[PDB]
């Protein structure tokens, strides 16, 4: 028996072999009954959204926009003060982005049905970082780790605002 | 038609009328209903096979 | 735990779990926002 | 206004109903002692009754001669939160349910043992299909266009 | 089918713009319950011509102030119909009769299931020889120009109706037609 | 007495004859099926109409058909 590298008292999970964040961490075996490509796509998207949202917290409490609506240093209270109209526009824009970036196939059964789709690979690289394949793997691992850390931190900041109410500081 | 062929039942008084079945064996003797067809759906009596005539089955392309 | 998980995948257990979860979130919506006769918006 | 009804904010019988309910609850409250859980429960009942009546008053709700909110479901968007918006919400949810059920039926209908997978659900595949129902309006008007939504003549018919 | 019909240009790539596939629903289930592509194209031509005429009829009377002598001077299309219906009933009756005769002669009812002797918006009607002798590509280009102008007029009339109903729906409208 | 008819869809499996409680059906020689036998109904005066005969019929829509008709003390199953 091999046993996992992360959880040393557990057997090595299956389906994670050719990935860019494999430390053998899957005690519940989510990769066995869920497609690993979909799981990586979801992890990357959740991580990127969490990173953007954490940066949004830190900037919002600091900078903010001119106007009476955009005057709440607290993100949770800003979600309510801003009203539904600005939020629904963000929702519709995110939907438009989702549709055009995945080119129609948006669901768990439709995406990766034909393969030829690296999980999380939207081809988005205008600044050109990533031409060298040597640093590409390191950049992918850094993105994954930062995304996970940002998921934890996004939960932390949101719940700090809920239990205190003032801000993050 | 032959063994393993897919046919459509043309007999109107059939639980598998307009449906497709699999031919089990076509008898070469002088019997009236030589074609034996097996279906996936059991009829109201529980059977899933029946003998059909040559003009009561239409082979699917 | 290979056949126990298959037993939990049977129709009665799955229906009971799904209906219990469904009644649960319905009852909790009606606890946190009671007496909702019209759409909140 | 519509149909001879009047807003509940200006309906005297509505306020009479609220006052009578509150008075009954307070009379019930009188027969218990101090800050005991029964009094707390009755006070919560009174508070919830007042909140519900206030919300119904400030809700563009039309009340009849009995002081009860009447629903205007002719289709006008003015009273759109009474029927039309809940109608859209239910249509979305029920279409989701029907779509995921149909997709599961058609998916396990092409396996070796279709009947086995109906009493013993393939929970992985079931979860895969169920979370994909959020696009049911789009999926339905992408399968109807391709002719994959409707059968034509393989459907069975009785003798006559 | 849409590949060999007039109506698509560079604005929507090179392909016929049809997000909802409405041109291909006629061949779908049912003998006929949804219109054929011929009916849809005739509806194109009719709606576009009507929209162009209506744009002229809301711009010229309402803004430029030009009025038929014995007709109400109402620079408002939401009341001009009734005002002329009372003021000059005979004129409106004759207009309705002429419209009915024109449409009955050019009936498009066999277009619903596809077929008929006429073409899409044929109508004859070439008095001043604009298509007297032309190349086939030239006639197709003129038809495409007509269809696109009809679509633009449809959009303009819809914008008029929207701004009248929901104020501020078309921002530049009142700055581009300063008078009502 | 009831009427019992036999149709050439008979496969001669004898299940009708051995299910008749009143000895109405019997197997007779035939050349229309593999078994070379077909059911016959020569004693329909004893037919009671219980339709056990066509409950044991394996052919698609039956090869023995019982049409209930005029009643008799034999067909009504009257021991009195
Ligand atoms: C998950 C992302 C996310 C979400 C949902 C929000 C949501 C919100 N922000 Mg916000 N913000 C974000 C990220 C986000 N922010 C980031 C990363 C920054 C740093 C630039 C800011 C800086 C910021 C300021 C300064 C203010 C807000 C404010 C607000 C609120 C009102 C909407 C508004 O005016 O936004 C305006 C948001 C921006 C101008 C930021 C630009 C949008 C970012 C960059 C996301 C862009 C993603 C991109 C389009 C797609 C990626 C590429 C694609 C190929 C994947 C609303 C609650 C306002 C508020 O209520 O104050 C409390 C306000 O004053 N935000
Ligand atoms: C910690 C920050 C971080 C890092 C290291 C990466 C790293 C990466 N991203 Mg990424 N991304 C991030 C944040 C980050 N992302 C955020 C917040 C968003 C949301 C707007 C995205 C949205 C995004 C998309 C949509 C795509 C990428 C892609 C990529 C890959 C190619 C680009 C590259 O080499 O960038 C190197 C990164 C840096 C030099 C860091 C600069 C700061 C690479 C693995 C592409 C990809 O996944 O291809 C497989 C791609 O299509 N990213
Ligand atoms: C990056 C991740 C991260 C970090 C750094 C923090 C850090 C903190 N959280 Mg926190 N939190 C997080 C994620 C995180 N959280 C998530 C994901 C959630 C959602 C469940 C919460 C929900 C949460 C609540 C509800 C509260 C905090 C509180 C706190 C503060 C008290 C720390 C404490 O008691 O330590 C104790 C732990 C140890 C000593 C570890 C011993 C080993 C501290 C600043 C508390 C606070 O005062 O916030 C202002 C508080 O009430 N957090
Ligand atoms: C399965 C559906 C379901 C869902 C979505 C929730 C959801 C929730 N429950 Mg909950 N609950 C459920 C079933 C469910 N409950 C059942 C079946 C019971 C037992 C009768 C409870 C008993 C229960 C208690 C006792 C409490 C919650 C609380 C809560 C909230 C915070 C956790 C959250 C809204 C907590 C809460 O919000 O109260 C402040 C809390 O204290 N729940
Ligand atoms: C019994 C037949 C019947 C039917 C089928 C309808 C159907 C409808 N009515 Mg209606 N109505 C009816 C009787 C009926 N009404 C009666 C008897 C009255 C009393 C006078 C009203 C008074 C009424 C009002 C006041 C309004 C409606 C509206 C609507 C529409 C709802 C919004 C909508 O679909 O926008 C999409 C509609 C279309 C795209 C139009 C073409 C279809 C819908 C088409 C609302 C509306 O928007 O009307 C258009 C609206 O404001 N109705
Ligand atoms: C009366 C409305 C109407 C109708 C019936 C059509 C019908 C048609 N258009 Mg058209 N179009 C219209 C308005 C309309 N258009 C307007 C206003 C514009 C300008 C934006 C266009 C721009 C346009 C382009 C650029 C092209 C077409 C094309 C077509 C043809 C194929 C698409 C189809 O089947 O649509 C059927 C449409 C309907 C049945 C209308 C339903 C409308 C519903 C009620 C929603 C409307 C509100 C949103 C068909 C003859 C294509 C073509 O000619 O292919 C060769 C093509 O390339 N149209
Ligand atoms: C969709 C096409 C359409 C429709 C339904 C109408 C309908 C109407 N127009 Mg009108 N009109 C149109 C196109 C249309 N017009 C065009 C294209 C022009 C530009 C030549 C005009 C110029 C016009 C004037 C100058 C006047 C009307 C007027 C009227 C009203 C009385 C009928 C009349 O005298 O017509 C007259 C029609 C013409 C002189 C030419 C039409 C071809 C009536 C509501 C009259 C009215 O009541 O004013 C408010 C009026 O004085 N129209
Ligand atoms: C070719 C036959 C014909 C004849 C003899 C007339 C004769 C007449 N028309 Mg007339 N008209 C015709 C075709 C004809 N019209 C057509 C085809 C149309 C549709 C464009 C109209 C639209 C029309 C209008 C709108 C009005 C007349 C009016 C008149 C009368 C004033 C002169 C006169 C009796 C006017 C009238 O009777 O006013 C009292 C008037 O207002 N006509
Ligand atoms: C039952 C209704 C009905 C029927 C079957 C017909 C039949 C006919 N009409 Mg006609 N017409 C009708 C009503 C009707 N008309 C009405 C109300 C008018 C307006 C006054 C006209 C004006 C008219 C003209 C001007 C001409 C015809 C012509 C014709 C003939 C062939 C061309 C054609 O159909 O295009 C015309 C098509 C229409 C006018 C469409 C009418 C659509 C109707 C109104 C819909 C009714 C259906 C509805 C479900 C009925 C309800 C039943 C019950 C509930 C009451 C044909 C014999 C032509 C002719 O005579 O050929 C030599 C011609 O030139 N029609
Ligand atoms: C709990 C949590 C993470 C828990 C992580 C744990 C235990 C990790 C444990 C480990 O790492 C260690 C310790 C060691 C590792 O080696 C092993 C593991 C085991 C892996 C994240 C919560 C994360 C929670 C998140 C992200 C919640 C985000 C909430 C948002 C955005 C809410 C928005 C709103 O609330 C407002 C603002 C207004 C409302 O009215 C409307 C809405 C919209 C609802
Ligand atoms: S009824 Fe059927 S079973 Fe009973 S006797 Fe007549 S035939 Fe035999």
């Amino acid at each position: 028996k091999v046993f996992s590298k992360s959880v040393p008292f557990l057997l090595k999970p299956a389906g994670l072999d050719g990935m860019v964040g494999d430390v053998g961490f899957d005690p519940l075996g989510f990769a066995t009954f869920i497609d690993i490509r979909w799981l990586r796509e979801a992890e990357l998207k959740n991580g990127r959204v969490a990173m953007l949202a954490f940066l949004g917290f830190i900037v919002q409490e600091f900078i903010r926009l001119p106007g009476d609506l955009y005057s709440e240093p607290n993100g949770v209270k800003a979600f309510f003060q801003v009203g539904p109209q600005p939020l629904l526009q963000i929702f519709l824009f995110c939907g438009f982005l989702e549709f055009n970036m995945h080119k129609g196939k948006l669901t768990q059964v439709d995406m990766f049905e034909d393969g030829k789709r690296e999980p999380g690979n939207f081809g988005f690289d205008p600044l050109g970082f990533g031409k060298d394949p040597a640093k590409r793997e390191r950049y992918a691992l850094a993105e994954l780790k930062n995304g996970r850390l940002a998921m934890i931190a996004i939960g932390g900041l949101v719940h700090h605002a809920l239990v205190t109410g003032h801000a993050t500081f | 038609i032959q063994k393993g062929s897919t046919v459509r039942i043309l007999r109107k008084e059939s639980y598998w009328y307009n449906e497709s079945g699999t031919v089990v064996v076509v008898d070469q003797s002088k019997v009236r209903y030589p074609v034996l067809v097996r279906f996936t759906k059991v009829n109201y009596a529980g059977t899933n096979t029946n003998n059909f005539g040559l003009n009561e089955v239409e082979e699917v392309v | 735990m290979k056949d126990f998980l298959k037993y939990l995948s049977t129709a009665p257990v799955l229906l009971t779990a799904w209906l219990t979860f469904t009644a649960g979130f319905v009852i909790e919506i009606n606890r946190f926002y009671p007496d909702a006769l019209t759409f909140p918006f | 206004d519509i149909g001879g009804l009047n807003p509940c904010k200006d309906s005297e019988v509505f306020q009479k109903r609220l006052a009578k309910t509150v008075k009954k609850l307070e009379n019930r409250l009188k027969k218990y002692e101090e800050g005991t859980p029964p009094q707390i429960a009755i006070q919560q009942q009174i508070t919830q009754t007042k909140q519900r009546f206030t919300r119904y008053a400030d809700s563009n709700l039309l009340c009849g001669n009995d002081g009860l909110p009447h629903l205007i479901t002719d289709g006008r968007w003015s009273h759109g939160s009474e029927f039309l918006l809940p109608s859209i919400l239910f249509l979305y949810i029920s279409g989701w349910i029907g779509w995921v059920g149909r997709k599961y039926i058609r998916t396990v209908g092409q396996t070796s043992n279709p009947t086995e997978k109906e009493i013993i659900i393939d929970v992985p595949l079931a979860i895969s299909i169920m979370t994909s129902g959020f696009l049911w309006p789009f999926a339905a008007w992408q399968e109807f266009l391709s002719g994959d939504l409707i059968a034509s003549d393989e459907t069975i018919t009785t003798s006559p | 089918g849409l590949e060999n019909q007039v109506g698509f240009d560079i604005e929507t790539g090179g392909k016929p713009w049809d997000p909802f596939g409405f041109a291909g629903v006629s061949e779908r289930n049912g003998l006929g319950i949804l219109p054929h592509i011929k009916w849809l194209q005739e509806s194109e031509i009719k709606h576009g011509r009507t929209a162009m005429l209506a744009f002229l009829g809301v711009i010229v009377p309402g803004s430029l102030g030009i009025y038929v002598p014995t007709y109400p001077q109402e620079p408002d299309f939401t009341k001009a119909f009734s005002a002329a219906l009372q003021s000059n009933p005979l004129g409106m009756a004759q207009i309705a009769l002429a419209v009915a005769i024109i449409e009955g002669h050019y009936y498009a009812g066999d277009f619903w299931t596809g077929g008929g002797d006429r073409q899409v918006g044929a109508f004859g009607f070439d008095p001043l020889g604009f298509s007297k002798g032309k190349s086939e590509a030239a006639i197709k280009s003129m038809q495409l120009k007509e269809i696109k102008n009809g679509r633009l007029a449809m959009i303009a009339m819809a914008a008029f109706a929207s701004e009248k109903f929901i104020p501020g729906s078309v921002p530049l409208l009142h700055s581009a037609f300063p008078t009502l | 007495s009831h009427t019992v008819k036999i149709y050439d869809t008979c496969i001669g499996c004898t299940q009708c004859v051995r299910a008749c409680p009143t000895d109405v059906l019997e197997m007779v020689p035939w050349d229309g099926c593999k078994a070379g036998q077909i059911a016959s109904a020569p004693r329909t005066e004893d037919c009671v109409g219980c339709k056990r005969c066509e409950t044991a019929c394996p052919t698609d829509f039956l090869s023995v058909r019982v049409y209930l008709g005029g009643e008799t003390t034999r067909s009504l199953g009257l021991a009195y």
